[PDB]
């Protein structure tokens, strides 16, 4: 169908966060550490989709800052309930990012 | 000084080796590995994205574990059990009795691929799996344990796999097939790509979103919590689709992942189904049914399906047809039987809730609605013999869930059915038909509920004898309506 | 004697188990199968009620019997109206 | 039907003289698998994986009609583990941490590395064999409380591995010139003293009978590696000024100890049926033989210089 | 293998020696010691009954604050500041005001004992004593801040200590007599025995209690996770009480006993009684003020203060009879001096609730009903000038709280005022004054607010003036009915 | 009065050119007794509590326009501490549990327990003099960052009081004629290597001025104690074949150094303004030589037999 | 001049700074304190509004001024019907 | 008044249990470990009043069968939000009890 095909055609890429202290901050590294893309928030309560278009990092630093307290890239598991796109991770940072343009 | 992890990961997964007192195919049997002929050698390319180590993941967990229990701990007394919509109650029955030791089964799939598998990384990231679904299945024990001295229902968290309700039948059905029953790399294509980032989502997140919205906040972090360990464990699949492609098993893999996905399907959609677009109170629907599925379905698994260069399932305009129709179908089944449930199904057909069911999914009025209309007159003029049944639903032989259609004015409803070995089989789709086609082996000896009732097996052959074969062990804990048909009144 | 059927009656949402009898003519057989959906998910309507395999085009003779027809145990027919 | 109230705690549970513990509410029959001899799979009775368990589980010599009752000694939950092994991990890394500050390695007995990189970094491959032989276990055990017990002992052995890799690395860095990291595979495949270890793991890896696996694994090949292996490198390191790896080993003896100790009570388990005594046995004495070969080779290499 | 503390724990608290370099008084000076005299080996008697060390501190604070930070991070999307009744949020703000940068202070009187007591088990319990309020005073900061971006009355959980607001005088005029301004056996009579085990258990339990009812459980559980350190801690408190009772000392004990609490009680009664009969919400209150009081303070402090040697207080009849009475006109004077506030007062004077004020204070329409009811006339009549002061209340010289009485059909009012020292100054009891006279050195030459008002301190002598020395930095901040009036409606 | 938007943070905060941390948040600004010079507390001006505060802090020669701009370069909370010691807590327990397993006390050089009942456990005595002294720094210190580090520091000195009241027990265990845990108090008192320490403490204790009082703990005093005491201990544990001590005192020096850390910063803040160089200065070369004779006094005793 | 004093008047909850002047009249100084209770917090009434020092016996003449009375600044009064 | 007399002249012991996993546990091992001691309850939702006359006592090994994992008696302090009665604690067991009688 029309609604199914514009469904599937999107390059939207990014971390699924739960519920809790990791919310916001994740949505403001999202916007620092990737300066103009756009970044979306849906907003679901019990977790947010954050997304861009076809690649987007959050690197360890930024998120640090934007936390308030110390944070090793690792811990982000407490909290990524699921994720848009293929993800390479380091301990820097990680990058959610599709290898086709939809 | 401590040395950074990437300096040494090389070496927690340098394992393979080539053996010389027993066989490569003696070591990884295909009936148990997969490895589809594909070398010891080829296997070490095997590179999974999301990592971790032994050291981090016990401290991470331990974290992950100490929120998840206060939270628990912190809220017993806000009276989500006393206070909450019934049909609220029943969604946690119903999740708790379908999941519980499901994912306890699912240490065995993690199990099969850390023995089998030829790929050293998958083998260890599967240690780690085996034991996120070892905490999967105590957290959902431990998390309804409290409620069993409320309601007998409650049991069935604990009971549900171990009888032969309908619907334990169709989940083990399922996981059985995916999870417990073929070998690794059929594990890590089936269940960790397909089922685990393709469905897994909509009921861990989506229904949180609902338990949030709910006020259910012990609930929701606890399954958004376990989602977070599935995020992890799932990316096991990936890397073995790839290494499949790259080494000439495009076809067998693509053909894993369209079987193992429509019978997902079939599953979530009496499970989570009327979950969302009837049991769930209305002001508590995050988003409907279909509009989940075209979020993470649609949007984000199918779409991550072709990233990784696979093609759309050759049923995909069966497939959206049947988001739109089938859950209402399964939805009408369970209510109408849910005398043979563990939980209490909610009707969900006030106007307000019918007026949201059609804006949602036009046309239903017209259709569902019209059964809707007979069973809430009979509701309204006292006659409760007409809304229970008096004999069993014809059933699928792949799916184990009632054979249905569209109802009311459009009427339009098709069984596929198949001779095989002496056996008259009945199917409630194309794809179902050809899921066990695919495989004949793995289904041909299995007898759904209704052919064990036509060959003497259930007895007395009465609805009490179908219950009793069920496992209800009390009058209690037989499915009732959720409102003891208050709802009626609204009508 | 006792013949089982999978019955899928117009206007309803499933296909059914009925057990009919081997004797039973075809207006016996949707009665049997009414009994299970007509005021209980499917409105009641005017007019007469036929039996065909499923999805077939043809309909069986309204004083054919169970036995006469070919009917095979188990196999899906439907009920619906002329 | 029966009119009956809400009861305490799980119907399996419900006749407990004592309250359910954590340990029995999330631990105890759990297992489906076993309940219907024909059918241990919800699918055709005679899929292949339902006639690999019909083989290898139901058909076991080794037999008891209540499995289930089995209790890990320990009574170790998912929870628990982490609790104990965050503990314990937590304090190797920081013996790690500081010994590194110290300059540990640089202190060993001249030719130290050497030994170490033939006797010691290939010990990733054998563990790694514990790690895919306790998965084994795990998924044939006919009863759930036995299947907790070999996940967490899966969990241990990947445990021990990862020790392993780290310090192989570690080791490399100050001695650069003795094939750590780079040579272990060569030594587990070719080199004599390994050879009887890797025999031993290939064909205790094919055992899969359920019962013959868990004899063979966790009451013969896993106490020779405490005797033979653990220990003798306890001693050799102590000849040659290692202080930490006899402090790392002390850690993973804990973990031995503790698989040895839910192992033990299996076997008490099953001997409540008499008949299970010359079973046991005779699979002790059909293994015996390869783990003590095992041993000598490797104890042979170990002594060498 | 460990060896348990029974048999290492002496060692730990064998600190106490005989100086040599400089002399025992001049290590332990009396005005911040307050050893009376008692020679230091007298002390060492001094035993702990609830003793810890320094590993299971450290592991067992972790996993309380754990617990506390998951369950408000699981919690942030309740929508507690957008559902709650705006009582409800005043309640949190008086709270946080009141209670964050004071925590911080005990700390000074917990250092205040680690250094200059003579017990040395004494020195030790504070230490950890210091640590707990340090925590005490972070998670009450830290919780209340996110609420800074939605209403800048949450600015005051901060700013409250660093004004001369009239509340925050009260607060710190208490505090600084009885945590900081004493030396450090006074602070473990008046502050660890007096105040902690006879006063923060209502405002820590008991309105937890009023929370859990509001379903607020970020707030109750934060407030009752501390309050087991205070369980804690205020054990130093009965052991030096006993210590000065076996060497001689229990007059001076019972003396400064009768001062704490008389000085805690109507802080409280300004602070926690308005919360708990006025401001929460009517369906949220467990139980009233006063039946709070019998509770805590006449059940259970009361007869510990028996049980440990010492007697009830000479002003056992006087403090009844406030209990029935104090906290309702101390409410009035909050409520129509609102604007001085930097919470939003809620009337609590609706039908329903003047009911529940009559059955838990019989006779309390025809008193301050009858204020209330002139009140409600302008409210009506839209004379709201009628319910905005034009000049200050009068203020006790002690307790820095407006002097009040019973209002209505059988008014009482009474002011115990002193001249000292060629000044003039009012008491609003018995009690205080006799504080005063206690020990005027510590009280002789501060000033109230009105005092400052009237020696031309606060420029321009008005309202205006009035608040912008009281720290006020826009409009938003200053206290105005909860309900906008709303209340009015219901009358 | 004007209307005002809410603010991101405390009004305080509200200027930072970036997101305040959960250190800015819980940490900063806290001490209201340093708003009013004439009365630090809400009492009469004059009350005892008041002059002390107006004589010991306003009145210091140490002095700076904005002590409360000062920064932990940690920016450890009481959360983030308890996290980071409960796993430096957590190790040093275990070296304890598992050196007594081995029976490292038995295997000391032949009067080693001599030594220790001398030199070695009367230092719970030094440790908590840190203690009480680590506290009046806290009450008297004019900012609330600078009374957090403070804090932090009495209850690490707690933790070392606490591992040496342990170790004197336990070494007792194994020597019991020795006088450990017995005659502590009286060395401290009577022994000549202590009294150069005792002086010191005694008299530093009485030093009330909060400037001098942090001066001679943290500048003098405390790096004394590590470079005289913690480290000989280190090579007399080495001599005489204590594997133990040299861990322990590792992990206590880990604390001293980030108590060197804050106090270090805190200088640094200060000699903002110049006046300050020759008020510590003075402050120094008054307190060095009690200093230097304390450990002159100690090495002696340590040095014989 | 202004002279400050604090009052309570009958019927009311509390007491409040009232500032008068020194050549005020009884009568007066009733008035002044009646603006910041009656049709406030208190019912107005019919009768004469008397002054007397906190909670004496004696009450002054209704013409007698502040500064006649004898009152020193800051004193309590209380403010009563006859 | 009767009312206050009445109330001060108690001899209730006991802990107040806070909101949690321990309120159930608690009560259980209150009336386990003092048998012919009624013990009595009030259920404030957020905390527990647990009490008996005299003395109440808890002892480590009944508290940890009750609760269903390993427990040290230290741990109670996470839950023990206040208590009525003197304390005497000791690794086996806490003991809440009253010099005098009233
Ligand atoms: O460094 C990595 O590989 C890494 C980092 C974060 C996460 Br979440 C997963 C993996
Ligand atoms: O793999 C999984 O995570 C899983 C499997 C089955 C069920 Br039921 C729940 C979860
Ligand atoms: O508290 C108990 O003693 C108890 C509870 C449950 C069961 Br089953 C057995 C005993
Ligand atoms: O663990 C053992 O070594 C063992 C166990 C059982 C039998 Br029978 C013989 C030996
Ligand atoms: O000691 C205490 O716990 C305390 C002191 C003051 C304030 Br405000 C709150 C608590
Ligand atoms: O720490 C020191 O050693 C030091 C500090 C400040 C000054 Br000025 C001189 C010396
Ligand atoms: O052993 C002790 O001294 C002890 C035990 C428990 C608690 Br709570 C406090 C103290
Ligand atoms: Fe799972
Ligand atoms: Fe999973
Ligand atoms: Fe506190
Ligand atoms: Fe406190």
């Amino acid at each position: 169908s029309t609604l199914a095909d514009q469904a599937l055609h999107n390059n939207n890429v990014g971390p699924i966060i739960r519920a809790g202290d990791l919310v916001e901050p994740v949505i403001e590294t999202a916007e620092i550490d990737n300066p103009g893309k756009e970044i979306t928030v849906e907003d679901r309560r019990a977790y947010v989709r954050i997304a861009a278009e076809g690649e987007l990092i959050l690197t360890r630093k930024t998120l640090e800052e934007q936390l308030g307290r110390p944070f090793n890239m690792q811990e982000l598991e407490i909290n990524l309930a699921s994720f848009a796109g293929q993800i390479q991770a380091d301990e820097d940072q990680i990058r959610f990012y599709f290898d086709k343009t939809m | 000084a401590m040395h950074p992890r990437k300096d040494w990961y090389e070496l927690t997964r340098a394992t393979n080796w080539t053996p010389s007192y027993v066989t490569e195919e003696q070591l990884f049997p295909e009936r148990m590995s997969g490895h589809m002929g594909i070398p010891l050698e080829k296997w070490e390319s095997y590179d999974e994205p999301y990592k971790t180590s032994y050291p981090e993941y016990v401290s991470i967990q331990r974290e992950k574990d100490a929120g998840a229990y206060s939270v628990k701990a912190a809220l017993e007394r806000a009276k989500i059990y006393e206070n909450s919509d019934p049909g609220w109650i029943s969604t946690l029955k119903s999740h708790y009795g379908a999941i519980a030791v499901g994912e306890y089964a699912a240490v065995t799939g993690e199990g099969r691929m850390a023995r089998f598998s030829k790929a050293p990384g998958n083998r260890n990231m599967a240690t780690f799996g085996m034991m996120d679904e070892l905490r999967h299945g105590q957290l959902q024990l431990f998390f309804p344990h409290e409620y069993c001295k409320k309601d007998r229902q409650f049991d069935w968290a604990w009971r549900a796999y171990h009888s032969n309700e309908w619907a334990a039948i169709a989940a083990k059905h399922f996981f059985d097939d995916i999870i417990t029953g073929r070998d690794a790399i059929s594990v890590a294509i089936m269940l960790t790509f397909s089922f685990e980032t393709g469905f897994t989502n909509m009921q861990f997140l989506g229904l949180a979103a609902d338990a949030a919205e709910a006020g259910d906040y012990t609930f929701a972090n606890l399954i958004s919590s376990i989602q977070t360990d599935e995020s992890r464990h799932a990316q096991q699949g990936g890397p073995a689709l790839q290494l499949l492609i790259e080494n000439g098993k495009r076809e067998e893999a693509q053909k894993k992942v369209d079987m193992a996905i429509w019978r997902a399907w079939r599953l979530f959609a009496v499970l989570t189904g009327p979950v969302m677009d009837y049991y769930t109170p209305l002001e508590d629907r995050s988003q409907s049914f279909k509009e989940f599925m075209y979020e993470w379905i649609i949007g984000q698994f199918e779409r991550s399906l072709i990233d990784l260069g696979l093609d759309k399932p050759w049923y995909w305009d069966l497939f959206l047809k049947d988001i739109d129709e089938l859950h209402h179908s399964y939805h009408m089944g369970v209510w109408y039987w849910r005398t043979t449930a563990w939980w209490n199904p909610a009707a969900g057909v006030t106007p307000e809730e019918r007026d949201w069911l059609e804006e949602k999914y036009p046309g239903w009025n017209k259709r569902w609605g019209r059964c809707w209309d007979v069973i809430t007159e009979n509701v309204l003029n006292d006659r409760m013999d007409l809304v229970s049944p008096e004999t069993l639903p014809s059933v699928c032989n792949m799916s184990q869930i009632p054979l249905v259609g569209v109802p009311g004015d459009d009427w339009n409803i098709e069984v596929f059915s198949l001779e095989h070995n002496g056996r008259l089989y009945h199917f409630g789709s194309e794809v179902d038909r050809w899921v066990f086609q695919q495989d004949p082996v793995q289904y041909q000896n299995h007898m759904n509920i209704v052919d064990r009732f036509l060959a003497g097996q259930i007895q007395p052959m009465t609805l009490e004898g179908a219950l009793k074969y069920m496992g209800f062990q009390s009058i209690e804990e037989m499915g009732k309506d959720a409102h003891d048909f208050a709802w009626a009144d609204k009508c | 004697s006792a013949f089982p059927v999978h019955a899928a009656f117009e206007k309803d949402f499933l296909v059914q188990l009925v057990v009919v009898d081997l004797n039973d003519s075809m207006d016996q057989v949707a009665e049997k199968v009414a009994y299970h959906c007509v005021n209980r998910r499917v409105a009641p309507r005017e007019g007469v009620m036929r039996v065909r395999k499923h999805r077939s085009t043809e309909l069986f003779p309204r004083d054919m019997t169970i036995a006469e027809s070919g009917l095979n145990p188990t196999e899906v027919i439907d009920v619906v109206f002329e | 039907f029966e009119s009956k109230k809400p009861m305490r705690t799980w119907s399996h549970l419900a006749e407990m003289r004592k309250k359910p513990s954590e340990y029995d509410i999330v631990s105890r029959k759990l297992h489906y698998s076993t309940n219907n001899p024909d059918s241990p799979w919800e699918l055709s009775p005679d899929s292949p994986m339902n006639l690999w368990y019909k083989q290898y589980r139901n058909a076991s010599p080794l037999k008891h009609d209540n499995w289930d009752a089995f209790t890990d000694p320990d009574q170790l939950v998912y929870r628990t583990y982490n609790l104990m092994q965050d503990g314990q991990e937590s304090y190797v890394q920081s013996l790690f941490d500081q010994f590194n500050e110290r300059e540990h390695d640089q202190m060993v007995r001249e030719g130290w590395e050497h030994t170490m990189a033939r006797c010691y970094s290939p010990l990733r491959y054998l563990f790694h064999c514990l790690q895919m032989s306790s998965a084994y276990v795990q998924q044939m055990a006919p009863a759930s409380t036995i299947s907790n017990c070999c996940i967490l002992q899966t969990a241990d052995s990947l445990r021990w591995l990862t020790h392993t890799a780290y310090r192989t690395h570690e080791l490399s860095l100050t001695y650069p010139d003795a094939g750590l990291g780079e040579h272990e595979r060569e030594l587990w495949e070719k080199e004599p003293g390994w050879q009887g270890l890797r025999e031993l793991m290939e064909k205790q890896l094919t055992a899969f009978d359920w019962g013959e696996a868990f004899v063979s694994l966790n009451l013969v090949v896993k106490p020779m590696i405490v005797e033979s292996i653990f220990k003798p490198l306890q001693q050799q390191a102590w000849e040659n000024n290692d202080t930490l790896l006899p402090l790392l080993i002390d850690s993973q003896l804990k973990d031995a100890e503790r698989h040895s100790r839910w192992s033990k009570a299996l076997v008490k388990h099953a001997l409540e049926n008499p008949d299970n005594h010359a079973v046991i046995e005779g699979w002790i004495e059909k293994w015996r033989p390869l783990a003590d070969r095992a041993a000598e080779a490797y104890l042979s290499m170990l002594s060498s210089d």
